[PDB]
């Protein structure tokens, strides 16, 4: 397939091939044009907060260890040995001045650098250049309130440029409401579905909700329940959606503050919230202050999706066309009573962790339509995301972004795909810039 | 057990041998087993109420958790070990029971097919609370749905047992600490 | 159980629900474990001729089903819901042990290898019926031929047992309802 | 590979290069020019008889939706939602009006139009166009005496004509004996072998069965039985072979009524077949009411296989290079006793279903010979099909085809591959047909 | 069991089926399910020294087999018929042991997590040494480290067990003839 | 990729790229240019003594029948029937004069030929070749010292040419010691790493044996346990390391007859090889009387490797990139006491078997090594093999071949990588030569 030419994505993202799902040349091809060039999350800062703690993340495919320095600072680096090849680190979390390979028994510090060789002197004399020979570095490492994100490509925007418009919508619960703190360790489950599904749904599927999530709906008593079984649509100015150049985008809906949380949280919750907005109105006004209490589905371009409020945040890592191994965090308020935030963290784990009764209702959705692109009658079929187009608007005087102010619609599928696309068939950032020079115009026509 | 010497041994793992390996008695290893041979049926048909109204107590706790990896040397890093994939009450298993039946839940159609298999089980009472009973019993769970798909679980289960309404022994306490880190069934949304 | 609550209990399934709740015997639920553990070794050894003699009577009917996917709320299509994979009376129990003992059974050759995991069992003798034994228990059964073959055969089976030649109890029904629906084992051709 | 050059099948059919039960690069183009392009089977009037009842079945590896029709017609639709893709029937059979995604509730009627959008007019106004997002309809559904098949290519030729000289085999028990039903559901099960394998072997095999199936007939004491181990070979005249334009053959073992049926359902077949062939003879001709009642051995091109009189029915569905999905029915005669026809359906499974002793007989010589395609010193080695090569006949004035009168041969082996080799090597029909026009005088050189 | 008759049944298999089918005792069932639970759960949390201060016998030999594929009509090929996978005395056992509790065995870390199920137990006494116990029993071995990594084992184990010091009964032999000819599961590094 | 171009390994084997242990097409690419052009391991003279005796083996992905004839020679052919291609032989062991096929029952010789076909007359007639459709034939079969090898071209250097330098090496114990016995059968596992990973560990790597065996040499208390934990390095001239043209080497540690074998073993085998040695010094002289009872960790090029003195030995079939089914035997010196002989099979088993505790340690650090290989950010990473480079000889006048005069290297790595890249880009044995023209001179640069 000629990426340069191949239209995988109609014009306005209006639909895609089904092959996306399903195809073993473009995964591949993704690990180089999506994987390796844009910002993917590692951890956050309340994971690894003191000097030698670390993680192991995924990168696409590839696994890095992700280490507090003395400095205060985040370095991360291909948990990869640079003899041989073996793999250094074996476990999830830990605390250390270095990694041992066991292999023939390398030394790296906490800084990558190659720091031991044992017998280096008998057996290599000087003649070892070990300032050369220093774990393979991840280029870019970078913090949005706590939240640490990596990108292979030192060409990439600042993370804050490549949030883009969807920044905006984030600050109130990321910074304005006094940070967020990553509840860990995650659950993680493999599932047989292309990382797209799950991230796309997340970036911007509102009207999946009644029917896909009926039986959850009806059956936790959570505030978005009057949508079981399609029983009732929101009112009008229910929400809004949103997105961005460079992907980025989620839903709002209106003071959604407890989410998909059942009954048992609700009122707690509703008045937290609430007395944290009445607080924020003074600060950064009342419509962001109203935006902290409302529920955000979004993803962060390409495979990190979030619930704001819920608390849910995932990661999508690829494993093949229909293979994604899905790790669940949850976020938490700092300043919530430790309590709070317990009973929030196994909330999020009961509804869509590994267990989540929410989202095991996903599975099939995500799986058949995953695998169908594998189908032969079905790889040149046409996926739709038309619902909204020709009433989406740029450079709102509220409500910065591609913006539909509609709560359902499918507005910020057509941004995802739109940057999917000009990324495929792009060989590097530039190539990239130039093909979404239009962006918001091709986005907003008719 | 001399966790100082068995190095590979837990504190709490040496804590539940030693509830077992004293005062065996085989007429309540007879008694846990018709137990649990019996909610493990009404789980494979899918008896969920029943199981609810004749297998769990008021009090319950439901835990599966699912620990983090760390190296065996760890002793710095004091983070959260572990997180919920179950941590249940009686009203949160009612909730996940409701959707389990719930006629617009699509994934339970067509319907799910449930075998268990309970194994090595363990009973000894409470030394102070007379009336509480721990069982120590191994599962392993085969659900089959859609053609095609299979998945197998495997646990063990450290309960506590305990006489409610009626004189019916119910579960009170169920901890799981599931044993693969990376599920590779879908999903957990059986109950082990 | 109440199958208008119990969403999706079978009528058929709350009825062997009923059998063993009630009338509890610990001695009989051993002679069952024993029946059952020294069928499972005949069969694993492969001496299918000493398993028709001590453990199957001569009015057997010997059943595995497979249930066609349907809807949970299908109420109008009316056609056979379920082939038979196995459907043998006594004599054709027979022509498969002949079938598997032909030195001409090129498939044979080397020799198989079994091992069977029998758990969950449950006894109960027949109201109506005071010689007729009900035993419940599940099979996890392996199979493993030419080096880097596996097939692995998870059920429940409903049986029924009789006193016959010499006071043997012997079988007089099996019926399995295969829980997986396209067999991933390359063909049942196994002895549940 | 170039699948215009290649020579897969060498001339006349005599042999084909090991490598095509293994290369799934080639098994890929197979999807393309063998699934997407022939007659497959789906499923049969007895098994959807009322309107609003539908199966699911495979076309190649497609999923297809079969329905029958207010209007007492049967429709088929690929079983993929119009929106994003998900598979919309779960289930294998039942009675509907109609298919609701249970993603986003999009409901499709049975005849595959888009009847209802949840909340169409607030969400989509007047600007869905359903009339073009109807299910993608299977082009061709044609029956032949209550067996339907489908196709993707609306170019093909008309099922009759597509069974070309097999028909005239078939008819005696397919149409004149009153009708077949099919008896379902049917058994499934996984094999590791190449699609071809089966349907070589039950096109033109009877070679394999006196060895292959040595214990089976010593075990069962079927009508066949003479066989076991080589025994015995057929009398002079037992037998014949056939095949055709389309690819389609069968091997005939005159008389042979009770087929595969072990001896408790011996007599009362004997007799059963033996009373219809009486009043057949008056009706059709002495030689197509023997046809009746003899064993046929037959492959529907590409992977539609039965044995007529033992009533046993396939379809090799493929999955990949060495991996096949068989699906096994049993087949009856309408007028048939009902006792009759659920033992006969009993004893079609207990011999070639799941746990079919005589289909396991074969496990080992498919699976090998399909996996050995895949080693490095096999791939370009030639499978021999030369038996009787230089003794077969076309337009004999009693049996038509491409006919070798004997009972053991490799003539539908050969008819089988020359139509395989056709069709791998042509974009479309009209060049199969051009690669056709000496079907006959290549099958009968020397 | 005549095996000129059950041509499949091996000499020593048939000989294995007349050890349990004459006296049976319930009692010693129960003794030797309860023996084999406790020597399992040692094992499952890794108490190795445990495991060989209470369940091993300073006599045993502990063997596990992989017999070579050969035609079942074999009459002349008369070399080793298979090779010792295990096979060892309590010396060796004891380095198997030091093995994984050596901190430097960087395998084991991550911990590794283990889950036995024993099931079809059986229990005779041996006739010449009345203080002889042979016990059978099969088991599924699970095994899963470092997140994804999953190996089931399955075998029938062949016991002699015997009273050693203070009186409790050790295991003084173990033979398994493993039914895997290759095995998938990276290694056989587990104690079946 | 293009591999006459590609430099996969880097001039004098300083450096492999990563991908060469997780690319499927180059492992593909290895089927023709190594497995299909080099010797590879079949069994031994004491594994089929007697005429009609035979084995299966794996030649890369195909497997042979290796039969004794009656003429005392040994004949090797693919287990492949010549008719439809099933799986001739299903055993890994027997006695035979033939090998029937259990699919239409053509019978075959242990001389390969085609001897018989059921109801030849009557079906075939005269017209069936029995001649020319003998079993496919590996081309070159030879012995050394009872250890029989197999090569598909018949352009390949005999045996012991092919052998090289290294066959000085092994002479004193596979010749002078007066034979080995190959112990039977051998242990088999699949481990998820790629062939070439345990190849190059038992080549070269003693670097890694005190910190990958740690706890292996803690907890055995074998003759190398000193180097627990790298708690010692061996003494100067403890060892040394050799490679040879077509790409065999191995490492030489002085003295070590007890190898790997734990204490209960260790006072009896020193005082056997010391024995034979001091007979053997009247011989063959002191020096090789030495490398007799010295530890040799080898591979024969491609996959075959062994410890002597430990007695294991080893074939790494190939599956896939980053799959490898492991065959392990005993190897033992035929004037050895019985008794000692099956002692010594079963320490081999219970260190290097399928439950062999020294081998496990290296289970993670091969199939991490082969898995990383696949991952994007690893496939040009370059894996190191310096250790060394710079001091190696070429004609010394006490031992052939390209030597490191020093225990612990890379020596016998970059050997086996240089032979590796020569074949990879390679078409035949002819390229071969010329490539290697200069390799002694390549690898003792600097
Ligand atoms: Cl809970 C919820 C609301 C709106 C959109 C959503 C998208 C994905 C998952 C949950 C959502
Ligand atoms: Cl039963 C029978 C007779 C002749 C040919 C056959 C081919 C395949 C399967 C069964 C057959
Ligand atoms: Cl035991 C031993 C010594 C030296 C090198 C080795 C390489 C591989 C395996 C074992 C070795
Ligand atoms: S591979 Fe890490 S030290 Fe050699
Ligand atoms: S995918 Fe079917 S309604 Fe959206
Ligand atoms: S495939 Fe071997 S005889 Fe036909
Ligand atoms: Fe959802
Ligand atoms: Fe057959
Ligand atoms: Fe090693």
């Amino acid at each position: 397939m000629n990426y340069n030419n191949k239209i995988l994505v109609s014009e306005s993202g209006l639909s895609q091939k089904h092959l996306i799902h399903g195809d073993e040349e473009l995964f591949q091809h993704e690990l180089k044009t999506i994987f390796a060039r844009n910002w993917l999350f590692l951890t956050h800062d309340s994971l690894i907060p003191a000097p030698g703690d670390y993680v192991t993340a995924k990168m696409g495919i590839d696994e890095v260890i992700v280490s507090r320095q003395n400095d205060g600072s985040i370095r991360a680096f291909l948990n990869v040995c640079r003899h041989r090849g073996k793999t250094l680190v074996s476990v999830e979390a830990g605390n250390a001045k270095g990694f041992v390979c066991s292999y023939h028994g390398w030394g790296f510090g906490s800084n990558g650098e190659l720091q031991s060789v044992p017998f280096e002197k008998d057996l290599y004399g000087e003649s070892l250049n070990k300032k050369c020979l220093g774990l393979k570095e991840v280029a870019r490492v970078e913090s949005f309130h706590g939240f640490i994100y990596g990108c292979f490509d030192q060409e990439a925007p600042p993370l804050m440029d490549y949030l883009g418009d969807a920044a905006w919508y984030l600050e109130p619960m990321f910074k304005h409401s006094g940070g967020l703190e990553l509840v860990g360790p995650p659950g993680k489950v493999v599932i047989k579905a292309n990382w797209k599904a799950p991230a796309e749904n997340f970036v911007g599927d509102a009207y999946h909700v009644g029917w896909t999530h009926a039986s959850s709906l009806r059956s936790g008593e959570s505030i978005f329940s009057s949508l079981a079984g399609n029983a009732a649509l929101p009112p009008e100015g229910a929400g809004l959606q949103m997105t961005s150049k460079y992907g980025s985008g989620m839903g709002v809906l209106w003071d959604g503050y407890s989410g998909v949380h059942s009954a048992d949280l609700v009122p707690e919750l509703m008045a937290f919230g609430g007395a944290k907005q009445e607080r924020l109105n003074k600060e950064i006004g009342d419509v962001r202050a109203r935006i902290y209490r409302s529920h955000l589905n979004c993803t962060v371009f390409p495979n990190n999706s979030m619930l704001t409020c819920s608390g849910v945040f995932k990661v999508w890592n690829p494993i093949d066309a229909n293979t994604t191994e899905v790790w669940t965090y949850a976020i938490v308020e700092k300043d919530m009573p430790e309590d709070l935030k317990r009973r929030l963290a196994d909330s999020v784990q009961r509804t869509f962790g590994p267990a989540g009764f929410w989202e095991s209702d996903d599975n099939d959705n995500m799986e058949t339509a995953s695998q169908n692109g594998k189908k032969y009658q079905s790889r040149d079929s046409d996926l739709l995301s038309n619902l909204g187009f020709g009433e989406d608007v740029y450079g709102d005087a509220v409500y910065p972004g591609v913006v539909g102010k509609s709560a359902i619609g499918e507005t910020s599928y057509r941004g995802f795909y739109r940057a999917y696309q000009a990324h495929v068939s792009s060989s590097n950032w530039a190539e990239f810039e130039h093909a979404s020079s239009t962006w918001h115009t091709e986005l907003t026509k008719t | 057990i001399n966790i100082q010497e068995d190095k590979l041994v837990s504190a709490h793992d040496a804590e539940e041998i030693l509830r077992f390996f004293n005062c065996h008695d085989s007429a309540l290893q007879q008694e846990a087993t018709t137990l649990l041979t019996q909610e493990a049926h009404l789980l494979d048909i899918q008896a969920y109420r029943a199981w609810l109204e004749h297998c769990v107590g008021s009090e319950v706790q439901y835990q599966v958790i699912s620990r983090e990896l760390r190296a065996a040397s760890e002793r710095r890093y004091k983070l959260n070990e572990a997180m919920n994939v179950y941590n249940e009450n009686f009203q949160q298993l009612k909730v996940r029971v409701e959707h389990q039946l719930d006629p617009q839940n699509w994934g339970n159609s067509p319907k799910l097919r449930f075998t268990r298999f309970i194994t090595n089980v363990q009973a000894a009472m409470d030394v102070n609370d007379k009336e509480l009973l721990h069982i120590r019993s191994n599962v392993i769970l085969h659900r089959a749905r859609r053609g095609n798909q299979v998945d197998v679980f495997y646990a063990a289960r450290e309960d506590k047992w305990k006489r409610g309404e009626g004189g019916v022994r119910k579960l009170v306490q169920r901890f799981v600490d599931y044993p693969e880190r990376i599920l590779q069934t879908h999903n957990l949304m059986v109950f082990l």
